[PDB]
């Protein structure tokens, strides 16, 4: 007879859990709720990292699996399959199962981390002047509200701050024109800032 | 982005998974179309084909089992490699047969398909081996729930379950097969190297995981297998004989006496514990060793 | 420092919070 020790339990969600997946590089448990959301929990202190919806269709049966041989996470719904990996110590799970659009005017979800968003805002407010471009006011307001919502959680937990991403719901051509204008404006001034990459 | 298995984007995916060669990710639809992506490299189209249920090997296997109507549905996906990799699909064939009115009989089989393209070797999208499951899978109308290669790389495990229909109820079967590397193509053996029965319907296997033997280092043994049942009883068994070595009862729900049944289990290396999800969404860590 | 397992001249205060479970240094 083998001995198994029990040293407590933790509460993740009241909606139930169906499937489990563990990422060994970040020590993160990717719990799959019964409502389709993926709850990312840290495995070092019991404090939950993030929550995600994968930008998939509502009511879909999300199934998440991990592979350590290739270090890749697979999300399978009733429609499509998405593959994700680590990026700067966090998993970009907001647009993991995003359906590829067919037109330039379709609204696309744009997930960004905190330091990148801060560098973008600093460049747009100090070094980059793109007020003449389409959708500039909407992008500035979205960046401002995302950063002012993130900064409250920034001073509490560093890992939860890093895992927290700002999701912009904007058209594809507007975002492409804005990013091209940022690239051109930073290239014509010969300034090497972190917002350019 | 998340690419659809087909260009139409309307078929629903029945099953998925990975095996001994997880560099390629397979996705099979309910209509019989399989798309394999090279997720190890940049996201692209690597293979795309459609399974025909009227293959000559499938036809002769169904003839040896007993117009002609056959409907094939894939329930598990795996890729086996030691020697180009091959795709192993756990299919279920439903066919009308005379009673000895027509009765729709179901039979679970394993299909092997070529993956690597040509640079008389078989072409991709064609059948390599049509393994026929033993008699108890056809008698109980079981379906292939899970396919998992073992940690040794020489053995394979197949966990079955009772297929629902659109007596003694069984919780499924554990079939351990031996890999065959006699030829240049990865194949399987007709004789199963181990057959384990689940006589308890309450012990239907829902999820499984494999524990590396080096954690215990803190006939050769093939590691340990942790399985979750329908009722939440976590069972840790030796892979050599499938004997119940460790039993973990499901916890009780808060505020009541209802069974907070475990549904899935994983292994957390940072906590060095079996992390299992409950019916109520709780997480329980089980420690091994003392 | 030994990373703590999750629950199922003076040193800096962060090291003072985990002074008992220390395993190297201060250097």
């Amino acid at each position: 007879e083998w001995l198994v020790l029990r040293d407590g339990c933790m509460h993740c969600d009241a909606d139930g859990l169906h499937s489990l997946s563990y990422h060994p590089a970040l020590n993160a448990i990717l719990a799959v709720t019964s409502r389709g959301t993926i709850k990312v929990i840290d495995g070092t202190s019991g404090a939950t990292l993030q929550a995600s919806a994968l930008s998939a269709k509502p009511g879909g049966q999300v199934k998440c699996q991990y592979i350590s041989a290739v270090d890749k996470v697979i999300f399978v719904d009733d429609y499509a399959v998405g593959c994700r990996k680590d990026l700067n110590g966090i998993l970009l799970l907001d647009t993991a199962l995003q359906t590829p659009v067919s037109k330039q005017d379709d609204v696309v979800q744009l997930e960004l981390p905190v330091t990148e968003a801060q560098q973008l805002l600093s460049a747009c407010l100090e070094k980059v002047d793109i007020s003449s471009t389409e959708g500039y006011d909407l992008f500035i307001t979205q960046l401002k509200d995302g950063l002012k919502n993130t900064s409250h959680e920034t001073a509490a937990n560093h890992k939860v701050a890093k895992w927290a991403t700002v999701t912009f719901h904007l058209p594809h051509h507007v975002l492409k024109s804005i990013a091209s204008a940022i690239v051109n404006e930073l290239k014509k001034i010969n300034q090497n800032v972190a917002a350019l990459p | 982005p998340a690419q659809f298995p087909c260009t139409d984007g309307t078929d629903r995916i029945s099953c998925f998974g990975s095996g001994s060669c997880p560099h390629f990710l397979a996705a099979a639809t309910k209509r019989g179309k399989i798309c394999i992506w090279d997720v190890s490299k940049l996201m692209k189209v690597h293979l795309k084909f459609e399974i025909n249920a009227y293959d000559p090997a499938i036809v002769q296997q169904l003839i040896l089992s007993g117009a002609m109507e056959v409907s094939l549905d894939i329930t598990a996906l795996s890729i086996l490699q030691q020697p180009f990799p091959c795709l192993l699909a756990g299919g279920l064939l439903t066919y009308k047969s005379p009673a000895t009115p027509l009765v729709r009989r179901t039979l679970p089989v394993l299909l092997l398909y070529s993956i690597k393209e040509s640079d008389v070797f078989p072409k991709p999208g064609t059948l390599v081996q049509c393994l026929r499951l033993p008699k108890f899978a056809e008698e109980e109308n079981l379906c292939i729930d899970s396919i998992t290669p073992c940690a040794d790389g020489i053995h394979l495990l197949v966990g079955l379950r009772t297929c629902p229909v659109e007596r003694n109820v069984s919780g499924g079967y554990l079939v351990l097969y031996k890999m065959n590397y006699a030829t240049r193509i990865v194949t399987l053996e007709e004789e199963p190297i181990k057959i384990q029965h689940i006589k308890d319907p309450q012990d239907t296997i829902t999820s499984l995981i494999l524990l590396p033997p080096d954690i215990l280092d803190n006939i050769s043994t093939l590691g340990h297998l942790v399985i979750t049942t329908q009722g939440g009883y976590v069972k840790i068994l030796d892979l050599s004989n499938f004997e119940i070595l460790a039993k973990v009862e499901p916890p009780k729900k808060e505020g009541t006496e209802e069974q907070d049944t475990f549904v899935s289990v994983i292994y957390c290396s940072g906590t060095d514990r079996l992390c299992a999800c409950t019916k109520g969404g709780e997480l329980h860590f089980l420690q091994i060793g003392g | 420092l030994k990373n703590k397992a999750p629950g199922l001249l003076r040193l800096c205060p962060f090291l003072e919070d985990h002074k008992e479970d220390i395993l190297c240094g201060p250097v």
